RNA sequence: GUGGGCCCCUCCUGGUAAGCAGGACGGGCGAGGCGGGACGAUCCGGACGCCGGGCCAGGGUGCGCCGCCGGGGCCGGAACGGCGUCGGCCG
RNA sequence: ACCCCCCCCUCCGGCCCCGCCGCCCGCGCCCCAGCCCCGUGCCCCCUGCCCGAGGCGGCCCCCGCCCGGGAGGACCACCC
């Protein structure tokens, strides 16, 4: 073909401004900016809909239009609802301790498998972290940017590693349990 | 956000080949490498060129699907499209490039001394 | 073939060449790093080595085998008469490193500083700062010349000299050294502090404190021309070597057909 | 230069002798003429009087343009006397007007040993 | 015999070197500014290992005899140009002495009139999917100490030149007002016939 | 550079077979000397008539009218380093000879096969509806538009005499 | 005078093989300048008195270093693996 | 990531500032984008061929030993 293209629907609640492959979206929850100026794209904002197109695709350029359309959809859910990741602290015989600090901009971890080293993990900006007030041994990450929320939860998971042991038997850690939107 | 497209009736300026320097119109599209062009009011025969030689203007002429060198000739003349290209600032520069291509060595001598009068006038002006 | 048993090389190749030092004295090449906001303070001083003694001290450590016991320690004594600050220099950080703006000297310069400008003092005709003292007499010129260092410099240093008439030494000319002003709130506060030290004495109790750590820079004892056993610490050859056992036996393989810079050779030690 | 003093001209450069990677022919010079990019537009400067200034005497040396060289606007020139190597990279003048320099622009093999079957008169 | 001043931003290292070397041998003085903004095609990490394999070659018995490896972006460019020059002859040494290379745009060149060579600029030379890196970033990974200083100096310079442009704009509206000098309207109309 | 030729040939007549049969072929070649050689390459295999034993009656050269763009379908066979293969290709061109120029350059570039490695079985015009290759079919339509596939090529070319400029030029699109 | 030869192309014999050893038609170096193959007695061209002009073989034409553009495609080494990319054949 | 590069640390042609106190040379400044490229696809094209202030950038020049001690040392040098 000469062109490969995909189209998505723009919901009524957001404002959108696209210019030289910079997409800015804004609703109630916040305002987001991404920069897709590293790829050759022909994006078209017109008549309350969005199209992304690549002229003369040969190899992996045909893989582009669906990627840039999916990232923009995560940019409509976050600005409308927001994302929410729930982690669960798991252990055997040594309770993990967890204190939110910096007014929900950092978390400390203590006593992982009865260890002296303490763990400090700061949130990427725009992300907040609260202890569950409903069901015990569970953390809540919230934000508009899905990359930012998932990068923080993975940085916590990577901070609690059991060295030099059969990991199939020693299974303590902090694991992501729910990858969803918020529910107000 | 493209505004010039390869299509039937697009006017082009020939930038290379043996017909370099002339205008012409597209009648058919072989592939993404080549076209059939035919400009009969500017002095070009209907031939196949490489798209690497054709510079896309911003003008389209309304034409039929498979015209003939006579029908195209009267289709072109109906349109004002060629005359508006020659009035634009690109078309004016092309005109001057045709009076500076015929020059002979005695004339190169004359143009060169005039450029010396322009360089020294614009300095006898910039000093208030 | 491979060398059959394993053994490291002798000596440290990062202290090459083993030439005599050509700098005159120890020269401070780096200064401690400035911290924006810190209280202002000086960073260096110059003294003369006087002697060694030993002391008795009560050790307050934790986990150590000397935790609540007494130790005898060796101490070195350094003689430090007060230094006189005579000039202010500023530098700018540029794409070619540190470049200086200007150096502003004091109105009145003492004999120990003036002697460092001459080879023989009695015989020479004395024309150092002859014009400068006349112009700088009125203090206005200093203020204008300090009006540049406040506007262009990132680093400020003071020029200071020692007073060798308060020691048992033989020399009569001073040793002149730049001392960097660290700390402060901005550049402009470090030039008000340097001006308030002009032509005044500075005591070592007002740079260093008790219990802090310092670095000492100097030139080592000299031994002249010395062979490989002492210069480099290589093993001494057996007793029945024909032409002497204070040598390196093999100084390279056949290829490459040159002597390498990593081989121990005789020359200046100390 | 008291005879070419007022003569306007087109600029040129002497880049080197005619050569291969094995040999070098010092009796022909290669010359770069400003504004000439094609072999075809070398006709305009063909056969015209040029000159270079030897900056030890200060005098000019006169010559003429003989052939083109390559596809890209270089020419071949022959001077009254073959040039020294010191003169490479220097500027060459292509005169717009005509100058009667007599036979002081022609090469030394053509002036003598040029074979006019001619004789030595002895007055 | 003016000096040709080339702004090296956006240019391919090897395609720019070939031009300058041929100009130097024609008796031209050339300066090159902003050497840390030139471009080398390829992934940064491939380019990195290539420059770290050069630095491994030194005379085994004495490194003061060996190849010297320069770390500033201006000196890397100057050593590339020497590869295209017969620098061990008199004709070749005269050509090196006519060349200057600068990181940033320093005051000795700040009022020179600049040019570019688009046939050797990466936006016209390289395919869109080819990786590419700036010479300044490669230098910083092999030992250049002044990456942050060039940026601070570049920033202050552009602000001062941005104020200057505003007054230069007004000057053009007075300089170009001069359509009242007929003795030039007699020059433009004769140039008209030949253009 | 390719040209269309029609060749007639026949075995030399003898006593057993007076008036031998006449065989004709259509050949594409760069000139008349290559075309007659290629006629004897096939008549030797298909009919066992070496060139020593027969004679050529004509080498007709046929010039085709262009002026309109048609589809062509080429059935051929070629030889690689591991054997022999059959292949069908489609192209859009203005005359049959020009469609054979395009084929020989695609074989040389994508298969690395030269002229004497290739035997042409069939060359015919293909109506718009009957096309079977995606590349050709895209352009067998009404209203096909695309933006210029390489406008940088214009700008670089001008920069071969205009070696130095005062601003970096744009690429109009 | 010579009766120590050697190499290339095709064709062979002993040997795991060899820049190993032994044979065959024709050619070369030996005893052959010049250009090219970065570099080489033998490979690709061309075989030689001393010069001036022209044409051009072999190989090539970003800069070193004499000479280039246009167009159509694609993007040392074995068994054996590859949802890298472009193109085909059979169902 | 014991690896690699830089700091610290050793040598260091050259250069800069300051003390005592003249010469010469040149004449030219927007910036940023290339799948907005904002209306382009130019200018320059005379370094003498008739060019030759102020400011703004360059260039040159400018500094003793012997003698005796030493913490220095083959001789020299080095520090006084
Ligand atoms: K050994
Ligand atoms: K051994
Ligand atoms: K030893
Ligand atoms: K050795
Ligand atoms: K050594
Ligand atoms: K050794
Ligand atoms: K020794
Ligand atoms: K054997
Ligand atoms: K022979
Ligand atoms: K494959
Ligand atoms: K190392
Ligand atoms: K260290
Ligand atoms: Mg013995
Ligand atoms: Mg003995
Ligand atoms: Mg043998
Ligand atoms: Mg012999
Ligand atoms: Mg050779
Ligand atoms: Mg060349």
């Amino acid at each position: 073909p000469l062109c490969s293209s995909m189209t998505i629907k723009v919901p009524t609640d957001v404002e959108c401004t696209i210019n030289k492959r910079v997409v800015t979206v804004k609703g109630k929850k916040g305002t987001l900016v991404r920069d897709f100026s590293h790829a050759p794209l022909d994006i078209t904002h017109a008549n309350d809909t969005i199209s992304v197109a690549v002229w003369f695709p040969r190899g992996k350029r045909n893989a582009l239009p669906r990627t840039i359309c999916s990232h923009i959809e995560n940019m409509f859910k976050g600005v409308t609802y927001g994302f929410e990741y729930k982690m669960r602290l798991a252990y055997a015989h040594f309770p993990i301790a967890a204190t939110v600090v910096d007014n929900n901009k950092a978390i400390e971890i203590r006593n992982f498998m009865h260890q002296i080293k303490t763990r400090r993990i700061e949130c990427l900006p725009g992300v907040t972290i609260a202890m569950s007030t409903n069901v015990k041994d569970e953390l809540i990450l919230r934000g508009i940017s899905i990359e930012d929320v998932s990068h923080t939860a993975a940085r916590i998971h990577e901070s609690l590693k059991v060295p030099n042991k059969d990991l199939r038997k020693f299974l303590d850690g902090c694991y992501v349990s729910s990858r969803g939107l918020q529910e107000q | 956000s493209y505004h010039r497209f390869v299509e039937a009736g697009r006017l082009v300026y020939l930038g290379d080949g043996p017909d370099k320097g002339k205008l012409a119109v597209i009648v058919d599209i072989l592939s993404t490498a080549a076209v059939l062009i035919d400009g009969p009011t500017t002095g070009v025969k209907r031939q196949v060129v490489s798209l690497r030689w054709a510079m896309l203007t911003d003008q389209v002429i309304n034409i039929s699907e498979k015209p003939t060198t006579e029908q195209l000739k009267k289709e072109i003349e109906a349109s004002p499209a060629i005359d508006t290209f020659m009035n634009s600032v690109w078309g004016k520069k092309i005109q001057q490039q045709r009076l500076r291509a015929k020059a002979t060595f005695e004339d190169m001598g004359k143009i060169a001394k005039l450029r010396r009068e322009r360089k020294m006038a614009m300095k006898r002006i910039a000093m208030s | 073939s491979h060398r059959k048993f394993s053994c490291c090389r002798k000596g440290n190749l990062g202290y090459l060449p083993r030439k005599r030092c050509t700098r005159g004295r120890g020269r401070c090449k780096t200064f401690p790093p400035d911290v924006q906001g810190a209280p202002i303070h000086l960073t260096a001083f110059l003294g003369y080595k006087a002697g060694c003694t030993h002391v008795m001290r009560f050790i307050d450590h934790r986990g150590s085998n000397l935790h609540n016991r007494q130790a005898i320690d060796q101490a070195t004594i350094i003689d430090a008469p007060p230094m006189i600050c005579t000039a202010i220099i500023g530098y700018a950080k540029t794409p070619k490193g540190l470049r200086a703006v200007t150096t502003v000297w004091a109105a009145h310069i003492a004999e120990p500083a003036m002697r460092r400008f001459y080879r023989n003092y009695f015989h020479a005709e004395k024309t150092a700062f002859s014009t400068y003292m006349k112009k700088a007499a009125d203090g206005t010129y200093i203020k204008e010349q300090l009006g540049r260092l406040k506007q262009h410099a990132d680093v400020i240093r003071i020029v200071a000299h020692t007073q060798p008439a308060l020691t048992p030494l033989k020399q009569k000319k001073a040793d002149i050294m730049e001392i960097q002003v660290n700390g402060g709130a901005n550049v402009a506060e470090k030039v008000d502090y340097a001006y308030a030290l002009m032509e005044k004495p500075i005591s070592i109790k007002d740079v260093f404190s008790v219990g802090a750590q310092i670095d000492t820079i100097s030139i080592t004892r000299g031994r002249g021309f010395e062979g490989v056993v002492t210069r480099w610490g290589v093993t001494r050859l057996p007793r029945k070597t024909r032409r002497g056992n204070r040598k390196v036996a093999c100084i390279g393989a056949w290829h490459p057909a040159n002597v390498q810079y990593t081989v121990a050779r005789a020359g200046q030690m100390g | 230069m008291e005879e070419i003093k007022g003569k306007t001209f087109l600029p040129a450069i002497f880049v080197g002798y005619q050569r291969s990677r094995a040999k070098q022919r010092e009796n022909v010079a290669l010359v770069k003429v400003s504004g000439i990019y094609t072999r075809a537009e070398t006709d305009k400067v063909l056969g015209r009087l040029i000159a270079i200034i030897h900056s030890k005497s200060g005098k000019p040396i006169f010559g003429k343009i003989c052939r083109p060289h390559g596809n890209s606007g270089m020419v071949r020139a022959r001077f009254y006397t073959n040039l020294p190597g010191q003169l490479m990279g220097h500027k060459v003048r292509v005169f717009y007007d005509n100058i009667d320099v007599g036979d002081r622009a022609t090469p030394k093999y053509e002036r003598l040993y040029g074979n006019p079957n001619a004789t030595v008169t002895y007055e | 015999m003016s000096r040709i001043v080339i702004d090296c931003k956006g240019h391919i290292l090897g395609r720019l070197s070939a031009i300058v070397a041929k100009e130097l041998l024609h008796g031209h003085e050339v300066a090159l500014v902003r050497c840390e903004k030139a471009i080398i095609s390829g992934a940064f990490r491939d380019v990195k290992a290539h420059y770290l394999k050069k630095m491994h070659k030194r005379t085994n018995f004495n490194h003061l005899r060996g190849p010297f490896h320069f770390r500033a972006p201006a000196e890397i460019v100057r050593r590339t140009i020497r590869g295209m020059i017969p620098y061990k002859t008199v004709r070749g040494s005269d050509a090196m002495s006519r060349l200057r290379v600068y990181d940033g745009i320093p005051p000795c060149c700040a009022r020179y009139k600049r040019v570019v060579c688009p046939s050797a600029m990466a936006y016209l030379c390289l395919r869109p999917e080819r990786r590419r890196c700036e010479v300044g970033r490669v230098a910083h990974e092999i030992g250049w100490q002044h990456a942050a200083d060039v940026e601070r100096y570049e920033k202050r310079r552009l602000e001062e030149c941005d104020k200057w442009y505003q007054d230069k704009i007004q000057i053009d509206k007075k300089i170009a007002e001069a359509a009242e000098k007929d003795a030039e309207l007699q020059r433009i109309n004769a140039e008209l016939a030949k253009y | 550079m390719m040209q269309k030729y029609i060749v007639y040939g026949r075995r030399l007549p003898s006593e057993k077979f007076p008036e031998p049969e006449v065989f004709r072929m259509t050949i594409y070649a760069p000139n008349e000397i290559v075309a007659k050689s290629r006629f004897w390459y096939h008549l030797k295999s298909l009919k066992k008539i070496k060139r020593t034993h027969g004679e050529i009656l004509d080498c007709q050269h046929i010039e085709e009218n262009g002026d309109f763009v048609k589809n062509f379908g080429v059935l051929l066979r070629y030889r690689s380093r591991v054997g022999q293969h059959n292949m069908y290709r489609e192209v859009r061109e203005t005359t049959s000879a020009r469609a054979m120029d395009k084929v020989y350059s695609e074989m040389a570039g994508q298969c690395r096969a030269r002229y004497h490695d290739i035997q042409i079985i069939n060359v015919k015009e293909v109506a718009d509806e009957d096309v079977r290759r995606e590349k050709v079919a895209m352009f067998t339509q009404k209203g096909v538009r695309f933006p210029h596939p390489c406008p940088y090529v214009h700008v670089k070319r001008a920069a071969r005499t205009a070696r130095f400029q005062d601003r970096a030029p744009h690429v109009p699109q």
